[PDB]
């Protein structure tokens, strides 16, 4: 098969959501650096070495532990965490379960919010009869940490790690429950103390990503990109594009419509390592070219930039075919 | 080296408050938990609690939400502990440790405090009474006579008790002290041939050091 | 929730024996079980974590294992260091609760008790007291039983007993028992017997002295 057919106009100009917070891509974000994702991130080979599926359904599981610090249990922030590894239901990876962020955690506690915290809606449930702890309803920061439940702290590495949600509010009545279910919905926010919007989120060296994910370096001038769409932030929820709070910008891998393609067929013949399959995005004046890498990585021919590029004046998208990465993917405004 | 050292041994009356102090060295102390494990003298451990070392938020089991508090200095690399309105029940062994999960590890106490002893008591200050344990008159002798030391009453803890101003460590039996009242008994004995008594001498040394007193009593024959 | 059962709750045991004990969870853990061992006087130190894997720095011999509810720590052949107390904990869920432990003992053949008997002090005596003792030095094994008899008759209360830990030299077991009494009451009885009873042997051992004499 040719992979051209995998990212349409309508992908890129108002229908096709990034594959980390399923908002409609706006922009693309160069990453001069580079970074690694994979959780709902395919490839040409039809698979992926993350732990969820190209859907935004529930964050379920059925086997953690439930606390809640302090003296009182009454406005309380509540912590449920789990061993990185126990997603025994989940049939792609048992890292996580299915829809679980690939954040690292953002520690907080007492009236403090967390800062570009991945934050869910949901609480606790009972294992053994499915029933809500209806008390610890609230909105949770989920995470990848180490050394739960004592001191979480961020880890980008899933081996030995543990998942962690807690309740950026208070819960109406905390509990301590073994073997206690999480139940998140898997479309999320951003965490922010205030009503300012914050950098674009998550940042390279907070992407947690298991063994074997292979990375996305610069190749010449060539630069992998992700891929930013407007999420909503916890500390102005109103703020949508062009707020007067700023505009708070999440990034994902892959829009999304790429990632359910790739994870439907296989596009192994299509592409050599070292080649991108190239799509020529045309604008109102000026165009670009978009390369695909047999990893599933997005590049541009940006260079050292950082800026993000506005999608706004995005025209049309015409497939170009295999192109040999050594050449520089053009870039004219 | 990784230590975790913990504050000095506490003498408290019931009601009274104390506060512990553990403090960290060899390691980020923010980037760990630190837990509170309690050991009554005798028995088993029990947990306490863990306090977030980043963000100083505790957690306690629920037999210690009441009068159990922990706190940190993180300037001082230092967790502290306080407990208020002490009972009879809080005379303990307290341990802190450090919690680890994560990159192959966990989960378990890896590093472990000293520990601090909170003796609670409402005992006053008393020299110990020694007295000399000698056969009985009629009492036949064999090869190995055995005499004792008898000291009783004394608060607080410890008393240390030697033979012949230490010279005597065979056949030397002190016993761990116990409670008469609130009041400490303790007796020793020491078991040597019997032609080397009464023919030489064989006296006790008992030291009290909280209440400045050094008493040595001979053991005599009836 | 999760109550932790340790058995046994003492065994004794000789350099290169293989011993196993044994810790039970209330409900499932799911391996969240670590084993530590206390030396008398000493803070805890890690062996076992996450049911089957040593700490950093334990010998080869130490090997723990299980799943769900039963789990196990075994010492393949004991050196000398190996005794003292053991301890199984569980991560699963607040409280985080602690087995009662088990002490591994060093085993020895058996040793007859010297039992010897102390009538009260002249010294005592004149200072209103009466404290009758009675040393049981070096037996084995540990478990042993002393009655005070007075006139014939058992006296339970008014007796502090005391015993030391296993003897650091011979393996063996001391103890410590005082009767003590109002002046007036020693003097209105004579024969005051020290009772014990022993594996070592079958009629109990007996030590008794007459006021009168």
């Amino acid at each position: 098969i040719s992979p051209a057919d995998l990212l349409t106009t309508p992908v890129l100009t108002g229908v096709g959501t990034d594959n980390r917070w399923n908002g409609e891509i706006v922009g693309l974000q160069p990453v001069p650096g580079g970074f690694s994702t994979c959780n709902r991130h395919w490839n040409l080979n039809g698979s992926t070495f993350g732990w969820s599926s190209p859907r935004f359904a529930a964050i379920d599981h059925d086997r953690g532990n439930a606390s809640y610090p302090g003296s009182s249990s009454s406005n309380v922030l509540e912590l449920w965490y789990a061993s990185a590894g126990s997603a025994a239901d989940n049939p792609i990876s048992q890292i996580a379960p299915d829809g679980f962020p690939d954040m690292s955690f953002v520690p907080f506690s007492g009236t403090t919010v967390p800062t570009a915290g991945w934050v869910g809606f949901g609480g606790i449930w009972n294992s053994s009869n499915g029933a809500p702890f209806v008390t610890t309803v609230q909105a949770y920061e989920l995470g990848f940490a180490t050394g739960a439940p004592s001191n979480p702290q961020p880890t980008t590495t899933t081996s030995g790690a543990q998942i962690v949600a807690k309740s950026i509010y208070g819960v109406a009545t905390g509990i301590n429950q073994a073997t206690a279910g999480l139940f998140v919905m898997a479309s999320g926010v951003i965490s922010t103390p205030n009503s300012s919007a914050i950098t674009y989120t998550p940042q390279p060296n907070r992407i947690v990503n298991a063994p074997g994910t292979p990375a996305a370096a610069p190749i010449g001038k060539n630069t992998p990109i992700m891929f930013a769409s407007v999420v909503r932030r916890t500390g102005d929820i109103n703020a949508e594009a062009g707020s007067t709070n700023g505009t708070q910008y999440g990034a994902g891998s892959q829009p999304l419509p790429v990632t359910v393609g790739l994870s439907l067929n296989n596009y192994s013949s299509a592409l050599m390592p070292g080649q991108f399959f190239v799509w020529q995005l045309n604008f109102a004046s000026g165009f670009m070219e978009l390369g695909l890498s047999v990893d599933g990585y997005f590049y541009a021919g940006t260079g050292a930039s950082a800026t993000l590029i506005d999608l706004s004046e995005l025209v049309d998208i015409r497939p170009v075919g295999p192109r040999p990465s050594t050449s520089t993917l053009v870039y004219n405004l | 080296q990784i230590q975790l050292v913990q504050s000095g041994p506490e003498l408290k009356k019931p009601g009274e408050t104390v506060k512990i102090s553990c403090k960290a060295s060899g390691y980020t102390f923010t980037k760990y938990g630190l837990n509170w494990v309690r050991q009554a003298p005798g028995k088993g451990l029990k947990w306490m609690g863990w306090i977030d070392t980043y963000t100083g938020e505790p957690t306690y089991a629920d037999d210690f939400k009441g009068r159990f508090a922990f706190s940190l200095e993180t300037s001082a690399n230092t967790a502290y502990l306080q407990i208020n309105y002490l009972k009879d029940e809080d005379m303990a062994t307290y341990f802190c440790t450090r919690y680890d999960y994560g990159e192959g590890s966990g989960p378990q106490f890896t590093y472990w405090g000293q520990g601090t002893l909170v003796t609670v008591s409402a005992a006053k200050t008393t020299p110990p009474s020694v007295y000399p344990l000698a056969p009985g008159s009629a009492a036949q002798t064999n090869s190995m006579v055995t005499l004792g030391c008898l000291v009783k009453g004394y608060f607080p803890e410890p008393v240390t008790v030697t033979w012949n101003s230490g010279s005597l460590s065979s056949g030397v039996h002190t016993f761990p002290a116990v409670l008469q009242s609130d009041l400490y008994t303790l007796s020793s004995s020491v078991t040597v041939p019997s032609s080397t008594w009464p023919s030489e001498t064989v006296t006790c040394n008992v030291a009290h050091p909280a209440s400045s007193t050094k008493v040595d009593k001979k053991i005599v024959p009836r | 929730e999760l109550v932790m059962t340790q058995t046994p709750a003492s065994l004794s045991v000789s350099v290169g024996e293989t011993v196993t004990i044994t810790c039970r969870a209330s409900d499932n853990i799911y391996s969240n079980l670590a084993w530590y061992q206390q030396k008398q006087g000493k803070s805890p130190q890690l062996l076992v974590f996450a049911a089957t894997n040593l700490a950093d720095g334990v010998p080869s011999r130490f090997s723990g294992s299980g799943s769900g509810t039963q789990y196990s720590l075994k010492i393949n052949s004991l050196q000398s260091e190996d005794f003292g107390n053991y301890y199984c904990q569980h991560f699963w869920g607040i409280p985080w609760t602690f087995g009662g432990g088990t002490k591994l003992e060093l085993k020895r053949a058996d040793a007859a008790p010297t039992v010897s008997i102390f009538p009260p002090s002249s010294e005592q005596l004149t200072s209103g007291g009466a404290s009758v003792v009675c040393f049981l030095n070096n037996f084995y094994p540990k478990d042993i039983n002393v009655k005070w008899k007075i006139d014939g008759s058992e006296r339970q209360n008014g007796v502090l007993n005391s015993w030391t830990d296993q003897d650091s030299k011979d393996s063996t077991y001391s103890m410590s028992s005082t009767l003590t009494l109002t002046k007036d009451e020693y003097e209105r009885h004579n024969s005051y017997t020290c009772e014990a009873t022993h594996k070592t042997s079958t009629s109990p051992i007996v030590k008794s002295f007459n006021r009168n004499e």
